[PDB]
RNA sequence: AGUAGUAACAAGAGCAUUCUGCU
C-alpha cells in the first residue's frame, strides 16, 4: 500500500485542508551571488513589453527613455505596457463620480499632514539606498548623510525641521554643478595573517571628499538599488526588487499617504487591511453581489492574478492619476505630489554587484562590477548573459541602466490599487447600462472579481469587457493563473473563501522560538508572538498550546535554563541546581532560573516576573529584582534604581567584517551617541519625549547650564564660587566655539 | 559640585574638533535623526546568533563594577567573568553562571515599587485570577475591526491631556508653552507629585508608570462580543474562529 | 534697508535678529523692516539689560568692568522659542509664579517680575493700552518705547535709573534721525505655501509626459480640465478581437496528467539516512560522560563487537573511494584514542580531499586581474532532469509508521482553568498520543540534533575538522531512557559569511541495507562493509553485514537554521488537523474533537493498493500529515515551492468542479506548462507530482 | 569531489528585502 496524502482531498474539501499544500516548514529559496542578471532581466522585459513606444533622450541625464503610453493598442494577449491616457482619466473621473467628496477629503487630509510632518519621519521604514555610499544604509544613516551633504553645500532649508522644506532642498540641489560629497574609499596592503602563515590583502575603509558633476549627481539622485529578493515562497525562479534613494523618499511618502487616504474609504480595495478585515471584505463583496433582483442571475467569480504587474504600469499614468485626483487643489500641492511620478519616469536602475569571472589556468576568480561590464569583450560570458548585455548595452548610463518604462516592485503599492479599483468600479449596473455588472476586490496585484449576468454569454461578455478595459490601462490579467467558477468559493491573497468560511494562509507561520535579545525579553516576545498569532494570524487553541511548549523547550535549550530537577548537565546546571535546592516555593522561580512553565492559553498577556510574583521567595525576589544589579545599565543621577530584572542583560556584540579596518567610519556613530548622552545629561527628558528646537545642541546646553547654575545659586545648593565657575566655563566653551 | 561636572564634560567634548563641529551644526531637531545613526554590519539572524553565542563561555558584556560585586569563581569552580584582551574599559565579558549566582547568592533588597511601577500587569493578573469562566459555544464568527479601548487610562482626561500631566509631574522645566486647563488635572498633578516625593528611580520609569496608569490607548482589533476595556486584554482567550469562550473578569 | 541695519547696529544684535528671522522662516529680501524692527527691539532690550548687576549683599550696583557679582536681568527675548520657554519654566518653578501666556522679554530677580518691552512707531498710549489688554491678568511689568520720544510703563514706575532711559532714548533719537536721512523712515514706519520647480526639475518634468504634450503646465491644464466623452468604449471598438479572455470549460475527467521528466533515476539527497539508518543504542546510560556527545558515541560504539576490515562495497563513481576508506580508518583510530569532549582530526590529504579544502579559486580584486587573458564567467546551468524512482515512495511509507520509542518529550504547561484550555488539552493530547511514536518524529529529532551540533561546531570550531556524532535520545514504553548513535559527521572548515555559504562535511552512517539492490539511490555515496551483526527474531537468527554509507555533503546557515526548527513540522501537522476540527465545529456547532478522535474506524482514504484505495484511521492521517511536513522540511527546494503554488490552482479547480460550481479556465495549457516547469530533479517533487496524478485518476474513477 | 541551480560557496570585504550536553 503506497501512501498518498492528496487522497485526503477525496474526503474533505480542498479549502478545508489547504494547509497541506503549503510546504512552509523547509528553508525558503535563497538567491546566491548577484542580483545583476535578474535586474537586467527586469529591465529587458520592461522594455520588451513596451517596445512599440517612442524612444527619446533625457535633456538632463542623457539617458535613453521609452514612452509606451498612448501607443498602439495590443493585438494579442501578450502583456502590454501601452496604457491610454484618456481611459485612465475616464476611470479616475468615474471613481470620482461614484464616490463624491472622496478626492477632496483625502487631498485635504494630505494637505493637513504635509504641513505638520517633520524630517524625522524619513528615519522610519526600511533601508534606503544611500547615494553618498552607493549602498543600502539604514533610513536614519542615509537621511543624516543626505542632510550633511546638503548642509556642506548651500542648501539649509532642512534646518527648518519640517519635511516639505527638505523636499524643496532636494529639488534645489539639482542645480549645483559642483556637488561635493564625502564618500567612503579604501586603502589596501598585503599583511600576513598570524594564524595560518598566509598572505591576505587587508583593507582600511576611510572617508574622502570627492566632487561630482551635475549629470553625476542627477544620475545618483535618480538611482534605485536593485537586489534579489530572498526567502520568497511560491516561485521557482528569483526576482529583483528595488530600493529607493533618499531624494525620492519624502515625495513617495506623500504620494502613498494620499493613496492610503483614498484606499481606506474604497470598499473594493484589499489594503491597508489586516486578516479579519480582509475576511470581512470577502464577506462584504460576497453579500453585495448575492442580491437576486430576478430569479435567474448567474454570479461567477474570477480568482485572478495579474501577469507582470510592475513591468507594465508607467509612472506617467501615475502622474496623470495624481493630477486628476488632486483636481481643484492648490498648485503647490499638485506639484509636490507630482514630483514622485516625474522622478520615477526619469529613473535609473543600479545594475547590482557585477558578476564573478573564473580563471582556470591561474586558478583565481574576480567579481567585476557592473560598471566594468560595458568594457569587457563579449566572449567572456555565457549565452544568456551575452544576450542580456547586448540587449541592455544601449540603455547604460554610468554603470546604471535606464528604466523609464514600468515600475519596480513595491514602490507605488497603494496608487496602483486606486487604478485597479477604478477598473472594478467601471462596471456597475447603473453605469454600464448593459446586461452584466461586476464588483471586485483589489489588492496590490491580486484580484477577486464577481461578475453577475443573466446568461453565461453575459458572463463571458463581462469577462471580456473587464479584461479589455484592464488592457487599456496597462493591466494584464494572467490567463494562466486565473480561473472562473460560480459564486461561493474563491481565493484572494491566499484567503480561501468557501460558503461563508474563510481560511487565512497569507502569513507564514513563525518559528515560535527564541528571538535573541536576553532571557526576559525573549520570554515577553515569545508570549506576545503566540498571543498575536492567536488574535490576528488565526492560530488554533491546541496549536497555540503546542507553540507554548515548543517555545519553552527552545528557550530552555538556548539559554541553558532547564529545570532544577532535570538530569541534563549543561554549563549552568550546577548553579541552577543550587538555586533549586535552596528554594522553598519552586513554583515562583523563573524559567530562566529553572522554574516551571507558568504559561497557558489564558495568561499570555501577563509578564513572567509579574505572573510568579506571589509565589517567589522573598530573598529570591529581592536578588532577582535588585535595583543595584550589575547587568542592567545604570544611569547616573549614585545611580537610579534598576526596575529591570537580572535576566535583562546585554549580549556581547560583534559588528566586525573580515579583513576590514572600519575604524574611520564607525567613529561618527559613537560621536553621535556621546552627543546624545551629554544632551540627555543636560535635558533629562530627551529620551522620553523628543526635544523640539531650532538652535544648536551646544547653544541649548549652554543656555541650560547658565540658568541651572543661576536657579541653584538663587535657591540654595550652589555657591557664588560655583556659579562663577560654571559661567566662566560657559564663556570658555563659547570661546572655543568661536575660534575653533 | 553639581553642575560643574557635566559642564567640564561638555568642555572636554568641545575640545575635540569633530564633536565641536557636530554639536554646533546639528540642531535640536536634527538630534532626533542622529540618535538612530547606525554605521556597522547588522546581524541578519539574531536568533541564530544568540544560539551560537550562548554556546560560548562568556556571552554577556556587563560593566566593570561586576568585578567587585560578584566573585570570579563559583562554588563548583565556574568562572563568572573574564577581562578583554588589552581593553581596560568599563565593560567585561560575563558568564550566565554569574546571573544565576546573583539570583541565588547575591544581596537582597527592598522591592515595593516593582508592583507600583508595573501595577497595570498586576491589575491584569488580579482580574484574570478572579475571573469566572463560562462554557464554550461553537458557531461561525463575525468579528469587526473596531477601535476598542486596550488601555483605559483615566476618567475625564484625554490622551492629549494625560501626557501633558505626566510631563508637568516628572519633567516640570522641560515643558514648553503648554498649559494645564482642567480643575481635576491640578489635583491629580498634586497627588502624583506627592506620591513621587521619595523615589530613587529613573524619571523615565515613573514617566512610563504614570503613562500606563493615565494615558489611554486604542487599537483596531477584530472583536465579537463585549468591547469593554477588560475584554480586549483577553481577546486571545474569549474568542476564536469557530468558538467563543464566555468569561467575566473578576472585579 | 538691511544695510541700514548692518551699518550702525552691533553684530551680536545682527546675529540675534538673523536667528529670530530664521525662526519664522523668511529671507531678508521680502521683509527688511522686520529685520530693522527686531534689531531695534533687541538692542533696546540689551541696553535695558546692559550693566545691571547684583552683588553678594544683594544691591543693584551698576558696574562697568562679573567675578564677585552676578546679573540682575535675565534676557529671554532673542533666544530660541523652546530655550526661552525652558528659561521661563525654570524661573516660574523656583519663584512659584504663574506662567505668562506669551514669552516675556526680560526677567528681574530683584523685583521678581517678567518685563515685556515693546518698541513701536505709532503713539505710545494706544500701543501701551493694547499691550495691557493683551496681558490682562498676568503680573507682567510692561514698558513701551517709541520713536516718538516717550516711554510708558505699568503704574508709571521705572525700575531703571534716569540716565539709563536717557541713554536709550538718545539712541532712539539717533535712530530716528538716521531713518529720516537715507529715505527709509516712512517706508519702515507704515508697516499659502510655495512649491515651485527649479529649471532642472522643470526640464525633467517636461520629459515625463504622454507623447502628445511638450510642457508640464500644458499637460496639467489638460488633466485638470478633462471631460470624458466615451473614450473607453471608443478604444474598445478600436481594439482587436484577438485580445479576449475566452473561458474554456474545465472537466477533470478530460484533463491530462502531469508530464514527469525522464533521464536517470533520482538519487538520495537527504543529509542523513532515513529508513536505512541503523542505530547503536545504550539503555539507561551512566558512563561518566553521560551527555557529552563524543562520550555517548564511544559508549554506543562499545556495544558493537564484531568489526571487520572495511572494504569498499559500492564505489562513488565521481570521487576517489580510497580516500573515503582512509577517512573511515582515521576516524575509527582517532575515536579509540581521543581524550576530552571534542575530537578534531588531523588534516591529512584524504580528509582534505573529502572536505574539499583548496577547491575554491583565490578571490582577488579586479584591478590586479586586468591583465588576465583566460577570465571567463561563472557558468549558470539549469538542473539536469531525473526520472522518478520507487525508493522515495517507500521512504514516505516507512516514515508514517509507528515505532517502539517515544521521540518527543514536550515541556510542561500551566494548569488548565478555562473550558477552552481543557478542549485544547484534549485535542493536543490526542494528536500527540497518535503522533509521538512515529518515525517522522525520529527524523525531526535527528535533524534537530544534527543541525544544532553542526551549527555549534561550525561557529566555535571554524578552522578545525570536528567530529560530530549523530545522537538521538528516546524513551521506551516502560519509561526508560535510551541513547542511539547513527554515525558521524566530519565537519570541514566553516567560515560562513553569507546566509548561503557552504560548510562541507562527510557523513558516515551505519546501516544494514545492501546498497547494490537500489544502486541508483546511492549515486553520491561510497558504501563500505564494516562488520557483521546477529540479527535476531522470533525463530530466525542470522549474521548480516553492517555497512557504512560514506559521502561528502554540505549545508549552510539557512539550511541548518531551518533544520534546528524542524519541530515546527509538529506544529503544522497540528495546525492542519485542528483546522479540520475547526471546520466540522463551524457547522455542527459542537466540540467535534471526540467524534474525530474516538471513532477510530477506517474512513480516511490515504492509500493506493493494487486492489484500489486504502483507508486508514484519523491517527494514520495525522502521522501521514506529519511525515509530509517532515519531508517538506528535509527535501525543501525551489522546485517544491513552485510546484505546490502552481498545482494548488488545479486542486481548487477540481474542488470547484466537485461542488458543481462550473469551473472554467482561460489558459489551462500554460498552467500545465508552469506546473511541469518545476518538476525537475527533486525526488520529493517527483513523488508529489505522481501523487497529484494518482489523486486525479482517483477523482476521475469516482465519477465513471 | 560536494553543496547547489540561471550564480554562487568550496575562506580571505559580510557591497542586506576555547566554549558545542534539547530525557
Amino acid at each position: 500500500m503506497d501512501v498518498n496524502p492528496m487522497l485526503i482531498f477525496l474526503k474533505v474539501p480542498v479549502q478545508n485542508a489547504i494547509s497541506t499544500t503549503f510546504p512552509y516548514t523547509g528553508d525558503p529559496p535563497y538567491s546566491h551571488g548577484t542580483g545583476t542578471g535578474y535586474t537586467m532581466d527586469t529591465v529587458i522585459r520592461t522594455h520588451d513589453y513596451s517596445s512599440r513606444g517612442i524612444w527619446k533622450t533625457n535633456s538632463e541625464t542623457g539617458a535613453q527613455q521609452l514612452n509606451p503610453i498612448d501607443g498602439p493598442l495590443p493585438e494579442d494577449n501578450e502583456p502590454s505596457g501601452y496604457a491610454q491616457t484618456d481611459c485612465v482619466l475616464e476611470l479616475i473621473e468615474g471613481l470620482d463620480r461614484s464616490h463624491p467628496g472622496l478626492f477632496e477629503t483625502a487631498c485635504q487630509e494630505t494637505i493637513d499632514a504635509i504641513q505638520q510632518t517633520r524630517v524625522d519621519k524619513l528615519t522610519q521604514g526600511r533601508q534606503t539606498y544611500d547615494w553618498t555610499l552607493n549602498r543600502n544604509q539604514p533610513a536614519a544613516t542615509a537621511l543624516a548623510n543626505t542632510i550633511e551633504v546638503f548642509r556642506k553645500n548651500g542648501y539649509k532649508l532642512n534646518e527648518s525641521g519640517r519635511l516639505i522644506d527638505f523636499l524643496k532642498d532636494v529639488l534645489l540641489s539639482f542645480e549645483n554643478d559642483s556637488m561635493e560629497v564625502t564618500t567612503h574609499f579604501q586603502k589596501k596592503k598585503r599583511i600576513r595573517d598570524n594564524h595560518s602563515k598566509k598572505m591576505i590583502t587587508q583593507r582600511t575603509i576611510g572617508k574622502k571628499r570627492v566632487k561630482l558633476t551635475k549629470k553625476n549627481y542627477l544620475i545618483r539622485a535618480l538611482t534605485l538599488n536593485t537586489m534579489t529578493k530572498d526567502a520568497e515562497r511560491g516561485k521557482l525562479k528569483r526576482r529583483a526588487i528595488a530600493t529607493p534613494g533618499m531624494q525620492i523618499r519624502g515625495f513617495v511618502y506623500f504620494v502613498e499617504l494620499l493613496a492610503r487616504n483614498i484606499c481606506e474609504r474604497l470598499e473594493q480595495s484589499g489594503l491597508p487591511v489586516g486578516g479579519n478585515e480582509k475576511k470581512a471584505k470577502l464577506a462584504n463583496v460576497i453579500k453585495k453581489m448575492m442580491a437576486k433582483s430576478t430569479d435567474e442571475e448567474l454570479s461567477y467569480t474570477i480568482t485572478g492574478d495579474n501577469t507582470k504587474w510592475n513591468e507594465n504600469q508607467n509612472p506617467r499614468i501615475f502622474l496623470a492619476m495624481v493630477l486628476r485626483i488632486t483636481a481643484g487643489q492648490p498648485e503647490w500641492f499638485r506639484d509636490l505630489l507630482a514630483v514622485a511620478p516625474i522622478m520615477f519616469s526619469n529613473k535609473v536602475a543600479r545594475l547590482g554587484r557585477g558578476y564573478m569571472f573564473e580563471s582556470k589556468s591561474m586558478h583565481l576568480r574576480t567579481q567585476i562590477s557592473a560598471e566594468n561590464l560595458s568594457d569587457i569583450n563579449l566572449r567572456y560570458f555565457n549565452e544568456d548573459t551575452k544576450k542580456k548585455i547586448e540587449k541592455i548595452r544601449h540603455l547604460m548610463v554610468e554603470g546604471t541602466a535606464s528604466l523609464s518604462p514600468g515600475m519596480m516592485m513595491g514602490m507605488f503599492n497603494m496608487l496602483s490599487t486606486v487604478l485597479g479599483v477604478s477598473v472594478l468600479n467601471l462596471g456597475q449596473r447603473e453605469i454600464l447600462k448593459r446586461t452584466y455588472w461586476w464588483d471586485g476586490l483589489q489588492s496590490s496585484d491580486d484580484f477577486a472579481l464577481i461578475i453577475n449576468g443573466h446568461f453565461k454569454e453575459d458572463i463571458q461578455q463581462g469577462v471580456n469587457h473587464f479584461y479589455r478595459t484592464c488592457k487599456l490601462v496597462g493591466i494584464n490579467m494572467s490567463q494562466k493563473k486565473s480561473y472562473i467558477n460560480k459564486t461561493g468559493t474563491f481565493e484572494f491573497t491566499s484567503f480561501f473563501y468557501r460558503y461563508g468560511f474563510v481560511a487565512n494562509f497569507s502569513m507564514e507561520l513563525p518559528s515560535f522560538g527564541v528571538a535573541g535579545n536576553n532571557e526576559s525579553a525573549d520570554m515577553s516576545i515569545g508570549t506576545t508572538v503566540i498571543k498575536t498569532n492567536m488574535i490576528n494570524n488565526d492560530l488554533g487553541p491546541a496549536t497555540a498550546q503546542m507553540a507554548i511548549q515548543l517555545f519553552i523547550k527552545d528557550y530552555r535549550y538556548t539559554y541553558r535554563c532547564h529545570r532544577g530537577d532535570t538530569n541534563l548537565e549543561t554549563r549552568r546546571t550546577k548553579s541552577i541546581k543550587r538555586l533549586w535546592t535552596e528554594t522553598i516555593s519552586k513554583a515562583g522561580l523563573l524559567v530562566a532560573d529553572g522554574g516551571p512553565n507558568p504559561y497557558n492559553l489564558r495568561n499570555l498577556h501577563i509578564p513572567e516576573v509579574c505572573l510568579k510574583w506571589s509565589l517567589m521567595d522573598p530573598d529570591y525576589r529581592g536578588r532577582l529584582c535588585n535595583p543595584n544589579n550589575p547587568f542592567v545599565h545604570h544611569m547616573e543621577v549614585l545611580e537610579y534604581d534598576a526596575v529591570a530584572t537580572t535576566h535583562s542583560w546585554t549580549p556581547k556584540r560583534n559588528r566586525s567584517i573580515l579583513n576590514t579596518n572600519q575604524r574611520g567610519i564607525l567613529e561618527d556613530e559613537r560621536i553621535y551617541q556621546k552627543c546624545c548622552q551629554v544632551f540627555e545629561k543636560f535635558f533629562p527628558s530627551s529620551t522620553y519625549r523628543r526635544p523640539i528646537g531650532m538652535a544648536s545642541m551646544l547653544d541649548a546646553m549652554l543656555s541650560r547650564a547658565r540658568i541651572d547654575a543661576r536657579i541653584d545659586l538663587e535657591s540654595g545648593r550652589i555657591s557664588s564660587q560655583d556659579f562663577s565657575e560654571i559661567t566662566n566655563t560657559c564663556k570658555a566653551i563659547e570661546a572655543l566655539k568661536r575660534q575653533g | 559640585g553639581s553642575g560643574m561636572e557635566r559642564i567640564k564634560e561638555l568642555m572636554e567634548m568641545v575640545k575635540n574638533s569633530r564633536m565641536r563641529e557636530i554639536l554646533t551644526t546639528t540642531s535640536v531637531d536634527h538630534m532626533a535623526v542622529i540618535k538612530k545613526y547606525t554605521s556597522g554590519r547588522q546581524e541578519k539572524n539574531p536568533a541564530l546568533r544568540m544560539k551560537w553565542m550562548m554556546a560560548m563561555k562568556y556571552p554577556i558584556s556587563a560593566s566593570s563594577r561586576i568585578r567587585e560585586m560578584i566573585p570570579e569563581k563559583d562554588e563548583d569552580g565556574n568562572t563568572l567573568w573574564t577581562n578583554t584582551k588589552d581593553a581596560g574599559s568599563n565593560r567585561v565579558l560575563v558568564s550566565p553562571n554569574a546571573v544565576t549566582w546573583w539570583n541565588r547568592a547575591g544581596p537582597v533588597s527592598d522591592v515595593v515599587h516593582y508592583p507600583r511601577v508595573y501595577k497595570m500587569y498586576f491589575d491584569r493578573l488580579e482580574r484574570l485570577t478572579h475571573g469566572t469562566f463560562g462554557p464554550v459555544k461553537f458557531y461561525n464568527q463575525v468579528k469587526v475591526r473596531k477601535r476598542v479601548d486596550i488601555n483605559p487610562g483615566h476618567k475625564d482626561l484625554t490622551s492629549r491631556e494625560a501626557q501633558e500631566v505626566i510631563m508637568e509631574v516628572v519633567f516640570p522645566n522641560e515643558v514648553g508653552a503648554r498649559t494645564l486647563s482642567s480643575d481635576a488635572q491640578l489635583t491629580i498633578t498634586k497627588e502624583k507629585k506627592e506620591e513621587l516625593k521619595n523615589c530613587k528611580i529613573s524619571p523615565i520609569m515613573v514617566a512610563y508608570m504614570l503613562e500606563r496608569e493615565l494615558v489611554r490607548r486604542t487599537r483596531f482589533l477584530p472583536i465579537a462580543g463585549a468591547t469593554s476595556s477588560t475584554y480586549v486584554e483577553v481577546l486571545h482567550l474569549t474568542q476564536g474562529t469557530c468558538w467563543e469562550q464566555q468569561y467575566t473578569p473578576g472585579g | 534697508m538691511e544695510n541700514f541695519v548692518r551699518t550702525n547696529f552691533n553684530p551680536m544684535i545682527l546675529e540675534r535678529a538673523e536667528k529670530t528671522m530664521k525662526e519664522y522662516g523668511e529671507n531678508p529680501q521680502n521683509e527688511g523692516n522686520k529685520f530693522a524692527a527686531i534689531s531695534t527691539h533687541m538692542e533696546v532690550c540689551f541696553m535695558y539689560s546692559d550693566f545691571h548687576f547684583i552683588d553678594l549683599e544683594g544691591n543693584t550696583i551698576v558696574k562697568e568692568n562679573n567675578a564677585m557679582l552676578k546679573h540682575r536681568f535675565e534676557i529671554i527675548e532673542g533666544q530660541e522659542r523652546n530655550i526661552a520657554w525652558t528659561i521661563v519654566n525654570s524661573i516660574c518653578n523656583m519663584t512659584e509664579n504663574s506662567k505668562p501666556r506669551f514669552l516675556p522679554d526680560l526677567y528681574d530677580y530683584k523685583t521678581n517680575k517678567f518685563i515685556e518691552i515693546g518698541v513701536t512707531r505709532r503713539k505710545v498710549e494706544d500701543y501701551y493700552y493694547e499691550a495691557a489688554s493683551k496681558l490682562k491678568g498676568e503680573n507682567v511689568y510692561i514698558h513701551i518705547f517709541s520713536f516718538d520720544g516717550e516711554e510708558m510703563a505699568t503704574d508709571d514706575e521705572y525700575i531703571l535709573d534716569e540716565e539709563s532711559r536717557a541713554r536709550i532714548k538718545t539712541r532712539l533719537f539717533v535712530l530716528r534721525q538716521e531713518l529720516a536721512t537715507a529715505g527709509l523712515w516712512d517706508s519702515f514706519r507704515q508697516s499659502e505655501e510655495e512649491f515651485s520647480y527649479p529649471p532642472t526639475f522643470q526640464r525633467l518634468a517636461n520629459q515625463s509626459l504622454p507623447p502628445s504634450f511638450k510642457d508640464y503646465h500644458q499637460f496639467k491644464a489638460y488633466v485638470s480640465s478633462f471631460k470624458a466623452n466615451g473614450n473607453i468604449e471608443a478604444k474598445l471598438g478600436a481594439m482587436s478581437e484577438k485580445v479576449n479572455a475566452q473561458i474554456e470549460s474545465f472537466d477533470p475527467r478530460t484533463i491530462r496528467e502531469l508530464e514527469l521528466p525522464e533521464g536517470k533515476f533520482c538519487t538520495q539527497r537527504s543529509k542523513f539516512l532515513l529508513m536505512d539508518a541503523m542505530k547503536l543504542s545504550v539503555l539507561n546510560p551512566a558512563h561518566e560522560g553521560e551527555g557529552i556527545p563524543m562520550k555517548d558515541a564511544k559508549a554506543c560504539l562499545d556495544t558493537f563487537w564484531g568489526w571487520k576490515k572495511a572494504t569498499i562495497i559500492k564505489k562513488h563513481e565521481k570521487g576517489v573511494n580510497t580516500n573515503y576508506l582512509m577517512i573511515w580508518e582515521q576516524l575509527l583510530e582517532s575515536i579509540k584514542e581521543m581524550e576530552g569532549k571534542f575530537l578534531n582530526l588531523k588534516k591529512t590529504n584524504h580528509l582534505k580531499w573529502g572536505l574539499g579544502e583548496g577547491q575554491a579559486p583565490e578571490k582577488m580584486d579586479f584591478e590586479d586581474c586586468k591583465e588576465v587573458p583566460d577570465l571567463f564567467q561563472y557558468k549558470s546551468e539549469p538542473p539536469e532532469k531525473r526520472k522518478l524512482a520507487s525508493w522515495i515512495q517507500s521512504e514516505f511509507n516507512k516514515a508514517s509508521e509507528l515505532t517502539n520509542s517515544n521521540w518527543i518529550e514536550f515541556d510542561e504547561l500551566g494548569n488548565d482553568v478555562a473550558p477552552i484550555e481543557h478542549i485544547a488539552s484534549r485535542r493536543r493530547n490526542f494528536f500527540t498520543a497518535e503522533v509521538s511514536q512515529c518515525r517522522a518524529s525520529e527524523y525531526i529529532m535527528k535533524a534537530v540534533y544534527i543541525n544544532t551540533a553542526l551549527l555549534n561546531s561550525s561557529c566555535t570550531a571554524m578552522e578545525e575538522y570536528q567530529v560530530i556524532p549523530i545522537i538521538t535520545k528516546c524513551r521506551d514504553t516502560s519509561g526508560q531512557r535510551r541513547t542511539n548513535l547513527y554515525g558521524f559527521i566530519i565537519k570541514g572548515r566553516s567560515h560562513l559569511r553569507n546566509d548561503t555559504d557552504v560548510v562541507n562535511f562527510i557523513s558516515l552512517e551505519f546501516s544494514l541495507t545492501d546498497p547494490r539492490n537500489e544502486i541508483h539511490k546511492w549515486e553520491k555515496y561510497c558504501v563500505l562493509e564494516i562488520g557483521d551483526m546477529e540479527i535476531r527474531t522470533s525463530i530466525s537468527t542470522i549474521m548480516k553485514p553492517v555497512y557504512l554509507y560514506v559521502r561528502t555533503n554540505g549545508t549552510s546557515k539557512i539550511k541548518m537554521k531551518w533544520g534546528m526548527e524542524m519541530r515546527r513540522c509538529l506544529l503544522q501537522s497540528l495546525q492542519q488537523v485542528e483546522s479540520m476540527i475547526e471546520a466540522e465545529s463551524a457547522v455542527k456547532e459542537k466540540d467535534m474533537t471526540e467524534p474525530f478522535f474516538r471513532n477510530r474506524e477506517n474512513d480516511w482514504p490515504i492509500g493506493e493498493s493494487p486492489q484500489g484505495i486504502e483507508k486508514g484511521t484519523i491517527g494514520k492521517v495525522c502521522r501521514v500529515l506529519l511525515a509530509k511536513s517532515v519531508f517538506n522540511s528535509i527535501y525543501a527546494s525551489a522546485q517544491l515551492e513552485g510546484f505546490s503554488a502552481e498545482s494548488r490552482k488545479l486542486l481548487l479547480l477540481i474542488q470547484a468542479f466537485r461542488d458543481n460550481l462550473d469551473p472554467g479556465t482561460f489558459d489551462l495549457k500554460g498552467l500545465y506548462e508552469a506546473i511541469e516547469e518545476c518538476i525537475i530533479n527533486d525526488p520529493w517533487v517527483l513523488l508529489n507530482a505522481s501523487w497529484f496524478n494518482s489523486f486525479l485518476k482517483a477523482v476521475q474513477l469516482s465519477m465513471g
